[PDB]
């Protein structure tokens, strides 16, 4: 899948840096433990901006992460707005619609960040509903 | 004779008379301040006894002395072993001293004599102190009226009594007062010449009417002058200690004595050295007082601390018990108070108004108090006080009140920012490379969970379990929350890893959480464990120093240190060594050029797995023959072993002189038109090779002659063909001439041609 | 064609009629919540004029919509500039949609389709995205229902319409309805083929019907859409902004706009930005909240410092008016308030309670506030509090009033460990070595001279007279006092010096006095004033990287570079050459060896003091001659010059192919018995030396030979005598072989033989 | 005198040594400016003490600095003496008392800091007679 692509890229670039030689032996050592790829994927970007080196080669291969969070967010919007529609409580409704106007604006100034903090308060909202 | 201690006299001529039964001052004589007396005393008061002072002599204001000869005929010797102001003797300000008179001063052994504003002080120019005193530096002498061999001038004390100089033959060791050279152990001058047991100083160590080199026992010696037994050094002592045969006043650093036995045997480093403060109390503030105070093992009287802010647990950390209180106020910066490794037991003797032992104030940095998980500190009695210093939490006066043992002698009153971890972090997950480390922990939330500001995480090198969290140093780095991640399981587990550390090292870390300080209650936070995690090995360094140097001919000892960079156990040294045939240009072209211009240019490697000898003598070699040696250092053997890349030396064995020559006669034959051909067989085993030959031909009447014959020249010719000969019998020898250098001449190979 | 901006329709199709006039939407469409809508609705409603989108499309619970096709007939190009979480289409979740329909959709620049939970949605599998989108790496298509090329199978949007794809070679740049490349300037589809003036689309900028490059001024850029003329952007701005040519909504970081300039200049770096914190307040603790306000040129709200303790000034001294008050509390590791640059004047217009316009309390760390004799700080009102924190003396909040004027709203109630020193302690000698200094300075005794312990001085490089006594790093060591000294003059003046400082560096020097914390009245003591001292100069470290090039034969270029430690203001580089005469084995040996074995191996040097040319010409050497060159390199001129140590270079001159031949023919003579003498003379200026020449000779019918004729063999034969010569006419031609090479052969020399 | 030969000693050191170059030349930058050689040995004996490191030779030759002190104390205890049996006050003869006493007992010690300390103390109390 697009993580194995995402390995093999890292793998070429590790032949010429030591960064994405570590991060290799850091996907490996959690493979080979049984746990989830994407969860070691999310941490290894945290530990890369954590670092700042602009380095900037491997953090935009961790731009797939901005991908793959900016698609989640997208269904994260349908719940909140089947559960706006269909929320059993006008309170609940009132905090779906301003978190809807959150995630339209976040995107809007292309804020992965904030895209990641408003998609938490929607699955906490959606947690009412269902 | 009779010996005495030393004693000043003033203003009492009286007291003089006590050395009317005394032979040696055992200290240093001096009068002064003689107004009462008048020159109707002094003139014929005598004391010829007097044969040797030890320390110096003086005299002041001594009005009535005519001349100092009446008082010390006799004395001879001023070991000024203890100086009055590097002065010797010392003479001032007497104006009835017409001479000094004193004709049988013979050394001075240390420091220089002084005389100054003397009115009639005649005889000065004409006393020869370079050949008496021993460093004539200072003979300050200002302010004054100022037959026997003479240097240009006579030499005279008197003109009655001169210097008693006599043949420098004789030296230091001195003559008699005849002037002739006495035994070497002597000094000054002896009663009967080269006898030892006959003189009256003695250079070394005098002993029972003799000039010795040290005492026998029981009796050592005695503040380097005389020697007396064991008994009595211990009565002076009991009223002194005895030491490295020399009853010595007191021993040295690093040893102390016992009452039974006056030998003081060394201590354990730190000696008893109980130190009485100024009134029993002081203030340390600046490292200069903790310096003024360095090293007291042992301490009486109470301590105060208020100072600003290692050196001080160089200078602190020394005592076990304390007669009087502790305290520390206002010193803002005391990180922790482990500077005191031995303390123990407050006495607590000494209590501060209201009966406290204790007294902490305007120090809001102490992090922690010591390590309680081992220091057993004790208090016997008094209150505490630890107000405007909450920076330490409560827990850690409950334990100072549990392992003090003051359970009932505190109250809250003895306390008040507070930063006490209430919850504990629970790494759950850490891997090791040989640099790289990885680390995972619960993730810990807060009640207030938007408050979490990101952990703090800090580690560092530790060879051994000593961790001194809260002391400074080391630390490194922080990281942020996670995310929320909601709730139940896929909390993603905030984590961290390194990258720069040496491998084999132990590290020591720890994760704490840096939350926003809210001024109400405060969930403190989690501060997790601390824990030891060692990276793992790599491939070691390469082994560094390779000589390989020869010893023997057919044998080689190759010396190698370890690699400069172990980064693992270095489990066993191997070793690669091969024997590398020479250079093509050594082997193919000729070498016989008169004015030579000789050259100057599975693979099982016989190897052993040396273990722990980091120099090896290698065997089974040829002399002067190539090698090529290869040193692998690993640790690992059973498994895949990470063998570092080796380094290498071609050593080449040192040549044999027997095998280098041509083994056997040289094989000959001749021909009727006065030709002869040569032929031979060079050693198989030679120093390394052989490329050319040294031949010698001679005929009878005519003189040996020398052709070369080269592989080629060999090959081409089957050996040598000689032309151009003479009738007659001959003789040819043949040295084989290796690269070591020549060898052996053949055997006389005669014929005729 | 006429143009819209783009709005959203919620659950009111009435809205959607208000796009009868439109051609493109400058925007996003979207539908969603069409709940009261029924299939009677849009069965027909229909508004083909549509021809291209900029943002995105969008579709939801639209209920009624049979086929997509009935409203968007016409639509061409979604720009997709602008993505809806990374997708230019998006449907969902509509029951009534039998097929999208669409069937004029030809290119989606950006994003990708995202379709879902859609009943009866055909035409899936038939839709050839590839061809279509231009990176379909997520088309996510899931929970669905499911003539014209073929790609295993036929693509359709319907069974009565196909995707209108069109041979490769129309590439993007698209191609008729009919199915013809257009232009390459149109994208998707052109009315008329290869008219740029008549296609839809414009792959870089449509423009007044016509598909083109680049707008033309004063029609700028508009959103890399559209050519709009300069009017249309200011009557926007004015309800915007220009730059680069493009009619940009925000002009980028380092730039600013005037109202009358609407081209946005570059500012001075610092561009204004006023700040609002949240509330128009803010608390600093941490450096994360600096960092969070990083570079606010501008402020607006009053600032609260409470921080614990070179990153602040970096995320402050920002400012120069703050329009509420600052105040600092607890922050207690505070050394000084000089991390404010900019700061310049306290609007106060947000007061605190009681009226204050600033506030200090526990932070007992503060050494100075700022550097008033330059900083013009100035506060319009309030009142000042700064109790708790007398380390600062009062002379500093006086200077305060002063300055701030604020002389009449001050008390002493807003002040309070004081460390001002009263006095002042005068330097009295200095010198200056080339790395040492001596220092001395008054015998400063407080009125209580038992109390001083010792003066403190400190030093640091300062290249640029800075000196920020109080920040902090820097200082060094400390002194004690000499002695009491007792009275009049001979006091010694107690002083003290350096010795490891590197040559010609100012530094920075100041002395203070550590007097005992004396509880009472303390008489502080005397702080000495700042002084700067430049040691002396030294020689030169040799100067570096120097390459002594040719450029021409005759000529050499020799580049160097200044010496790594000049340690004095390079006055000169003195560079001397040499001309080296070749070894005398180059010279002595001979070199005729067939097979060459030609060897591989006052003093006013030709000097010149180039001035500040690093890289120097030599002129006047010879080519390929020997040249010892130097590089002196000073930095003293007119007295004892301090020459550094040269460097060395062995510079060989580029030989020439000119004057290396055999200049003019060669000399011969010829003998009777077929021997024949040559002669020749070498050339004065050779590339270096000319150590052999090449021969060459030649008979009518034979054929030439070349032999060598060295030095020694033309001394000893002077030249050259042929030998064993056949009769017939000869021809003799020589080449000189200088060590450059081998040069040109002589004239032909014609004789018999 | 005496000075010259130290002089010619530290240089003789200095030929081997930083450090007597460095002594050698606070001898003459001060010899050059018209200043006593004594003063600035004195000061150059406490720099070399506040050094603090062992170089055994320097601090061995400036052991000719405990020499010249012992000498003055001789003559600053003379003065004492003098004072003491003349002394005008019966309170300057204890104070004179005392603090012969306390020469006597730095010289039993060698101790060369208390013999500053103390022959200080002695002129104070000698300007009381004259």
């Amino acid at each position: 899948s697009e993580l194995e692509e995402i390995k093999k890229l890292l793998e070429e670039l590790s032949k010429t840096d030591p960064l994405a030689k570590d991060i290799l032996w850091v996907i490996e050592v959690r493979e080979e433990d049984g746990h989830d790829p994407e969860s070691e994927l999310v941490f290894i970007r945290q530990y890369l901006k954590t670092l700042n080196e602009p380095s900037p080669a491997r953090k935009l291969i961790e731009s797939y992460w901005a991908k793959k969070v900016k698609k989640k967010a997208f269904e994260a919007f349908m719940k909140l707005m089947d559960a706006l529609f269909l929320a059993k409580d006008p309170e609940i409704k009132k905090k779906a619609e301003e978190l809807i106007k959150k995630l339209k604006e976040a995107d809007e100034k292309g804020d992965i960040e904030e895209l990641e903090k408003v998609v938490e308060e929607a699955e906490e909202v959606y947690e009412k509903v269902k | 004779g009779e010996v005495c201690p030393g004693m000043d006299i003033r203003n009492n001529l009286t007291r003089l008379h006590e050395l009317e039964n005394c032979s040696v001052i055992e200290g240093h004589l001096q009068i002064l301040l003689m107004f009462k007396t008048r020159p109707e005393d002094f003139r014929d008061l005598s004391f010829p006894k007097l044969i040797m002072i030890t320390d110096y002599l003086l005299l002041f204001r001594v009005y009535g002395l005519e001349s100092l000869k009446d008082l010390f005929p006799n004395l001879t010797v001023i070991r000024g072993s203890r100086l009055f102001f590097n002065y010797a003797l010392v003479i001032f300000e007497m104006v009835h001293l017409k001479e000094l008179g004193l004709y049988n001063l013979m050394n001075i052994t240390r420091g220089s004599v002084r005389i100054e504003k003397n009115n009639e002080l005649c005889y000065l120019a004409t006393i020869d102190w370079s050949r008496i005193l021993d460093s004539v530096e200072d003979n300050y002498i200002v302010l004054n009226k100022d037959n026997c061999p003479a240097t240009v001038v006579e030499r005279c004390w008197t003109h009655s009594h001169c210097q008693k100089v006599c043949p420098t033959i004789c030296k230091s060791h001195g003559c008699t007062a005849e002037g002739l050279c006495c035994h070497s152990e002597c000094l000054g001058n002896c009663s009967q010449p080269d006898d030892p047991t006959k003189c009256v100083a003695c250079r070394n160590f005098y002993l029972d009417g003799r000039c010795v080199e040290t005492c026998p026992p029981p009796y050592y010696h005695f503040q380097d002058w005389r020697c007396v037994n064991f008994s009595f050094c211990q009565d002076l002592h009991h009223k002194y200690v005895i030491h490295n045969n020399k009853c010595i006043p007191e021993c040295p650093s690093g040893y102390t004595m016992n009452s039974s036995n006056l030998l003081c045997t060394p201590c354990l480093g730190p000696c008893p050295k109980v130190c009485h403060l100024l009134e029993g109390e002081k203030t340390i503030d600046s490292v200069t007082s903790a310096q003024e105070l360095r090293g007291c093992t042992v301490i009486n009287g109470s301590l105060i601390i208020n100072i600003r802010g290692a050196e001080l647990e160089a200078n602190l950390g020394l005592i076990e018990e304390i007669s009087g209180y502790l305290k520390i106020r206002r010193s803002y910066a005391l990180v922790s108070l482990s500077f005191f490794r031995k303390l123990r037991l407050i006495r607590g003797e000494t209590l501060e108004i209201g009966n406290y032992s204790f007294y902490a104030l305007d120090n809001q940095n102490l992090r922690q108090l010591w390590d309680w998980s081992k220091h057993n500190l004790t208090i016997t009695q008094g209150k505490l006080f630890f107000h405007y210093n909450p920076k330490l939490c409560l827990s850690e006066i409950h334990k100072m009140e549990e392992v003090s043992g003051t359970k009932g002698r505190q109250e809250r009153n003895d306390i008040a920012q507070a930063s006490c971890e209430n919850e504990l972090l629970k790494f759950s997950y850490i891997r090791t490379s040989f640099d790289k480390i990885l680390l995972r922990w619960e993730p810990y939330w807060p009640p207030d969970f938007r408050d979490l500001l990101g952990f703090m995480l800090f580690y560092k090198e530790a060879p051994y379990q000593n961790v001194t969290e809260f002391d400074g140093s080391w630390t490194v780095v922080d990281i942020d929350p996670p995310l929320r991640s909601n709730d139940p399981k896929s909390q993603n587990h905030p984590g961290w890893l390194m990258r720069g550390l040496k491998p084999w090292t132990q590290y020591a870390i720890f994760v704490k959480t840096l939350v926003t300080f809210s001024d109400e209650r405060r969930t403190y936070g989690a501060k997790s464990d601390i824990i030891y995690v060692q990276t793992d090995a790599t491939n070691p360094s390469v082994p560094l120093d390779p000589i390989s140097v020869s010893n023997s001919s057919s044998q080689i000892i190759l010396k190698w240190k370890p690699p400069s960079d172990p980064n693992g156990n270095i489990t066993h040294y191997l070793v690669f060594w091969e024997r590398q045939a020479e250079d093509s240009e050594l082997f193919e072209l000729d070498y016989c050029l008169k004015g030579l211009k000789l050259p100057s240019r599975e693979e099982h490697r016989p190897f052993e797995k040396v273990v722990n000898k980091e120099s090896l003598v290698i065997s089974g070699l040829r002399h002067f023959t190539g090698y090529r040696i290869e040193l692998q250092a690993c640790n690992q053997d059973t498994p895949e072993e990470r063998c570092s890349v080796a380094a290498y030396v071609s050593a080449r064995t040192m040549p044999e002189a027997k095998a280098d020559d041509i083994v056997g006669p040289v094989t000959h034959e001749i021909f009727e038109n006065n030709v002869v051909h040569l032929m031979w067989q060079e050693p198989k085993e030679p120093n390394g090779l052989i490329v050319l030959y040294e031949v010698s031909y001679r005929r009878y009447g005519d003189e040996e002659l020398h052709l070369c014959v080269s592989r080629k020249h060999f090959a081409l010719e089957r050996g040598c063909r000689l032309r151009g000969l003479s009738p007659g019998n001959y003789s040819v020898r043949i040295r084989a001439t290796s690269l070591a250098g020549n060898g052996s001449w053949t055997e006389p190979t005669y014929f005729y041609v």
